[PDB]
Parts: structure tokens; C-alpha cells; sequence
């Protein structure tokens, strides 16, 4: 029917939605990038106290 | 009568020959039903006699393929249940009723090997359904869902072009079109519920748009089947 079409299209968006999910995760990856350089900039740090020494 | 009776004498004695019981096995599918109906309201016992041994000699061993003969036979006029209905009636005459137990024990041993799976295969193939008791046996369906989506959907691709062939045949309306045209809904309707992937399927092949059509369907069963199959489509 056209109203199940309808809702068929709002979990077309949803499942879209869900899809943004994976991309709004994705966007988050580019934090998770980030704490991955910071986890590499803590040992950077910590490899400039040791090369210091 | 004389004439049914002559005709079926000489049908019997063209069929003690093996191989022209085979040649017309398959000369007339439903002639072994035909011949049963007959016998059934047919009250003669010798008219009853010459049936049974008509159907017997088509099912004998002597016939060529006479397990799958026989098993078709079961399969598509229901040999087993009208072998069982007349055992349970009482014939006068005593040969055909040891006739008539001879091929009740013949269809019951077709049957033992046959099951619920070979009767809807059979079903689908002579593309008539009136509402079967698997259709509306939820263990059935559950059982055989894998074996529907089995071999790429051959199954829910068969029971999708049944649809759309009676979706063209919908506009007679006749009341078994209609009621096939119902059975192949709510058989689209289970295989969508369970294993969801022959929906993408069906939808490929339009059977949403088949279950559409028939949702502006003049009968009031048709157009509630097809409701009922869209909402197990994408509704509540």
C-alpha cells in the first residue's frame, strides 16, 4: 500500500540512517585516528625523555 | 452404463499388456482419477471391478516406472485417500473388494515413501492449491523454509510465477482461481515472514507488484490475502 511504501521509505531512511551510523562511527574513526596519534605523541614524549637521557 | 462398462473392459484389457498400460499413463495424467471417480459413484460391482483393476494394472509392477506411476497417481489424484474411503465401504462383490484392499495396500506403500514435501511439489507443478493442510501447518512451513529457498529459491521463483499466472488469470475471478490465487498469497506471505531473503527475490521477480494488483482485486478473500501479504511485507 502506499502508506506501507511510506514507512517502507522511513525504514528505507532509517536503514540510511543506519548507514550514517557506520559513517557517523566513521566520522568517530577520525577522532579514534586522533587518540591513536595522541597514544603515539604520549610515547613520542616519552621517547624525547629517553632520548634526552 | 454398458458402454462405460465395455469401454473400461477394453481399457483394462489394452492396459494387461505392459507396454500399452505405460504408453497410456502418460497419454491422460488424469485419466487414473477419472477411472476412480467413476468407480466411486459408479454403484455396479462389476462396473467397480473393472475400475480397480484398470488402476491396478497402470500401477503394476509390470508397467514400466511403475513406482513413479504409482506415486504421481498418489500424488496428483489423491489415490491414497479414495483407496482408503472405498476399504472402509463394503463391496458386495468379493473380487473386487480383495481388488479394491489390493490397491489400498499399494497406494498406503506409494505413500510410506512419499511425504508432505513430494504432495506440495505436486501441488505447485499442476499449479492447483485449495488451501492444503500445509499451508496452514505452521511446523510444515517451518520445516520446509529451508527447502524453499533451497537451489537459488527454485521453490519461492516457482511459487512467484504461479502468482503472476494467476494474477493474469485474475480477471475471470473463478472461484478456484480465486482460491489458488489465496493459497499462493499466504504461501508468499510465509516464505517472506521465514527466510527473509526470498523477499529481495520476490521482489526482483514482481511479486510485490503481483501481491499489489491483486490488492485491487474484486474478491473480498483475494483482496484480504493480498493485504495481509503487504503487511508482512513492509506493514505492522
Amino acid at each position: 500500500n502506499g502508506i506501507a511504501t511510506l514507512l517502507q521509505a522511513e525504514k528505507e531512511a532509517h536503514e540510511i540512517v543506519s548507514k550514517a551510523r557506520k559513517y557517523r562511527q566513521d566520522k568517530l574513526k577520525q577522532a579514534k585516528t586522533d587518540a591513536a596519534k595522541e597514544i603515539d605523541s604520549y610515547k613520542i614524549q616519552k621517547d624525547k625523555e629517553l632520548k634526552e637521557f | 452404463i454398458q458402454l462405460q462398462y465395455h469401454s473400461l473392459l477394453l481399457i483394462w484389457l489394452l492396459t494387461f499388456n505392459p507396454v500399452f498400460a505405460n504408453e497410456l499413463v502418460q497419454k491422460y495424467l488424469s485419466d487414473f482419477l477419472d477411472l476412480l471417480k467413476l468407480v466411486k459413484i459408479t454403484i455396479k460391482e462389476k462396473v467397480s471391478r473393472l475400475c480397480i483393476s484398470i488402476i491396478l494394472q497402470c500401477c503394476s509392477t509390470r508397467v514400466k516406472q511403475h513406482k513413479k506411476v504409482i506415486k504421481q497417481l498418489l500424488l496428483l489424484g489423491n489415490a491414497l485417500p479414495t483407496v482408503q474411503s472405498l476399504s472402509e465401504r463394503k463391496y458386495s462383490d468379493e473380487e473386487l473388494r480383495q481388488d479394491i484392499s489390493n490397491l489400498k495396500e499399494i497406494l498406503e506403500n506409494e505413500y510410506q515413501e512419499l511425504t508432505s514435501f513430494d504432495e506440495y511439489v505436486a501441488e505447485l507443478d499442476s499449479k492447483l492449491l485449495c488451501w492444503s493442510p500445509p499451508h496452514v501447518d505452521n511446523g510444515f512451513w517451518s520445516d520446509n523454509i529451508d527447502e524453499f529457498k533451497k537451489d537459488n529459491y527454485k521453490i519461492f521463483r516457482q511459487l512467484i510465477e504461479l502468482l503472476q499466472a494467476k494474477v493474469r488469470n485474475g480477471d475471470v475471478n473463478a472461484k478456484q482461481e480465486k482460491i489458488i490465487i489465496q493459497v499462493a498469497l499466504n504461501d508468499i506471505t510465509h516464505v517472506v515472514e521465514l527466510l527473509p531473503e526470498s523477499i529481495d527475490v520476490l521482489d526482483k521477480t514482481g511479486g510485490k507488484a503481483d501481491i499489489m494488483e491483486l490488492l485491487n482485486h474484486s474478491d473480498s478473500r483475494v483482496k484480504y490475502e493480498a493485504l495481509k501479504a503487504t503487511q508482512a511485507i513492509i506493514g505492522y
